[PDB]
RNA sequence: GAGUUGAAAAUAAGCAGAGAUCCGGAGAUUCCCGAAUAGGUCAACCUUUCGAACUUCUGCUGAAUCCAUGGGCAGGCAAGAGACAACCUGGCGAACUGAAACAUCUUAGUAGCCAGAGGAAAAGAAAGCAAAAGCGAUUCCCGUAGUAGCGGCGAGCGAA
RNA sequence: AUCCCGUGUGAAUCAGCAAGGACCACCUUGCAAGGCUAAAUACUCCUGGGUGACCGAUAGCGAAGUAGUACCGUGAGGGA
RNA sequence: AAGCGAGUCUUCAUAGGGCAAUUGUCACUGCUUAUGGACCCGAACCUGGGUGAUCUAUCCAUGACCAGGAUGAAGCUUGGGUGAAACUAAGUGGAGGUCCGAACCGACUGAUGUUGAAGAAUCAGCGGAUGAGUUGUGGUUAGGGGUGAAAUGCCACUCG
RNA sequence: CAGGGCCUAAGAUCAGGCCGAAAGGCGUAGUCGAUGGACAACAGGUGAAUAUUCCUGUACUACCCCUUGUUGGUCCCGAGG
RNA sequence: CAGUGCCGGAAGGUCAAGGAAGUUGGUGACCUGAUGACAGGGGAGCCGGCGACCGAAGCCCCGGUGAACGGCGGCCGUAACUAUAACGGUCCUAAGGUAGCGAAAUUCCUUGUCGGGUAAGUUCCGACCCGCACGAAAGGCGUAACGAUCUGGGCACUGUC
RNA sequence: UUACUGUUCCCUGGGAUUGGCUUUGGGCUUUUCCUGCGCAGCUUAGGUGGAAGGCGAAGAAGGCCCCCUUCCGGGGGGGCCCGAGCCAUCAGUGAGAUACCACUCUGGAAGAGCUAGAAUUCUAACCUUGUGUCAGGACCUACGGGCCAAGGGACAUUCU
């Protein structure tokens, strides 16, 4: 699924409103990227999948914070 | 039009660009992750570690 | 409380006041397919050392750095996996139509499909509404109001 | 305006913050980003009780007997 | 609109004018209007979901089939000619989307048939017949899609 | 004798893996799937309906049972075919 | 290669979000004058609007490109009898149909003229040419073989007559 | 279809994933030095201020020459020589002493900072590759895990 693992921050439904105001249907999707985290309490990388906001939010509040209340790691 | 952070650190090891250890340059958020974090060539400036180290 | 061995009449022997037929509460068995479950499969079958896969629990403990791991192996127990009339919540979500055409709008977030769960679900205890006066979690019926308002200010939608 | 979402920046907390239909002041209400909770409520494949200015054999269930049957279609499905 | 109020708006003003200077109500029964499938029957069509390649259209796997005759290439070998061939005849050789023609495949002319024996036959003729061939058993492709030696044809007698 | 208990092609389903509103899509080892490969029976009788099935005679394959020996196995494996 | 397409240029111009020096507006502590009734200007800050300049491709622009889309002109005069013009003048486009073929599966008028064939042939074959509106890979011209092809005349054979 | 309105494919710019340098130069900075012929004149009067002593042996006036600017009137200035002065209301002039100071504006140069622009660049994440590597009870030349490889390189890929 292309939803964030440590949010649940799922695509958007959105309508693309034109300039003669017709509305077509456009999903709209987060931008969760691949990426290799290194987790420090293993010393160890692991390869994750992060919705940039979530990237931001694990640098400011750490790694396994995030990881618990996400419960996701191993 | 948009800056991204430029976050302060501090060090473990000698830096052959910018410090021997002591300096606090913040060097960037690009460069803490993968250099600095994996290689632990550096330690984020935690309010916690200052006052107390 | 007497007669009985389902439908319709025999048929054959039976059973019963040393409770038969029968009516209730609790049980037991419940071949084979079917979630289908030992493995395959054209369903109700074949081959079978007789018994899924997912959790869980108890033990063995890959990889690299004998690290730590997860994965694998086994003995465990027995809980999830299917079904649904309509009602409900969620996701996706049309069109014919009305506008006397039609692209904004309306049918409508309806229909349908998928995913759950319940006898009801959803909502819910105030970062609410109010208005110099007061209320006090939600959910429904009446009524304010077909009003205020929105609207190619068109068709129409329409609160509190 | 409030209300939730995609992208990026990204506050303060009570000598604070949000709402009071842009916004700004003063005042008034409530205080977010954690969770749970019965009733009144909508429903009928159904069960029990009762009722009918409802039908009574091309009506009422499509179906008053082996009725989703016979039959038809490869199939979904149609159907006396 | 603030507002004023038997008046008020328009204005310098009665001036002048506009509108006012009052009224029931509830229910039953009809009429009619409005929203609802809205008097009944009838479209071609649109959109969503699903079932379809036993017919047919390509492909894939794996098998099977093609009577009988005719022609006779290239190569190869001999009578030969040129330091070297170049070509002439013979023989062998067996090629060919070759030839005539049954099974087989398919459809051209004609008649019959047209409430047919048959929802496209029968009869007499007819084309291809080792090939760009046929056919059997399992499969593949899907509805704004499939396939198509291309007709918009075929997609289970239904297809712009 | 035909198929299954053997094998696999087209294809199908695919643990784990990857991808995706949900269903589900792609995909490996595996597992199925024969129209194919391995594998052993013929003649004559009988009789209302069966006969390479029953009867007579002669055959063939697989597994045991018996004897002598060698003690060395069967699998996963690498090869021919 | 005029128009369009494609390609290569892109020096100059137009060029979006976005970025942004300023500038402007509201609110506003405190400030100030009058009959009666209230304004005005205004620190900070918080909210707004407009915005010089910058902002790529694209297009404008400049060249190549036709087996890339496609197009290939009229009027008026003269020659040795008369005529038909070998040859000339004019507006024109980007240029003005080359070779072949031709009344043609393309010619309308049109059973076009002429010749052959026929007793007689609007069909047919060979030519001429004023090609209404043929023409060079939406190919031109011609071809041996082949056609359940369309088309004309034959000999044989017959109830087609 | 060169009708209207749009979607998708594709192309480009902004932001996110996104980093090391060390330079070139565009727009802000901040510290380092010349700049001046209104006329009355000791004479190429820089405005605005502190404004009675600065400047000197960490060595001036003076002449000997080097350089640069130039309105060839003179100005800044290295070297050496020299060795006891160039100085203020001393009066002119809208404005003062080349005593001196903060700078500064008239503009101009450079090492210092923001964000870009550009350029090359390497490596940490990214894309891509590997018969390579080891294994779990067996292999994984059954995709794939870790590991190091080798290319590429903050571009591309994705998201808005």
């Amino acid at each position: 699924r292309r939803i964030c693992p440590f949010t649940g921050k799922k695509s958007n439904k959105a309508n693309r409103v034109s300039h003669s105001n017709h509305k077509t249907k456009r999903l709209q999707f987060v931008n969760l990227q691949y990426k290799r985290v290194w987790w420090e309490a293993g010393k160890r990388f692991v390869k994750l999948r992060l919705s940039t906001k979530a990237l931001k939010t694990i640098e400011k509040n750490g790694l396994d914070a995030v990881a618990k209340k996400a419960g996701i790691d191993l | 039009k948009k800056v991204k952070k430029i976050r302060k650190i501090i060090l473990k090891e000698d830096i052959p660009d910018l410090g021997k250890k002591g300096q606090l340059l913040d060097v960037r958020a690009g460069f803490l992750r993968n250099f600095l974090l994996p290689l632990g060539k550096a330690e984020v400036v935690t309010p916690l570690l200052l006052k107390e180290m």
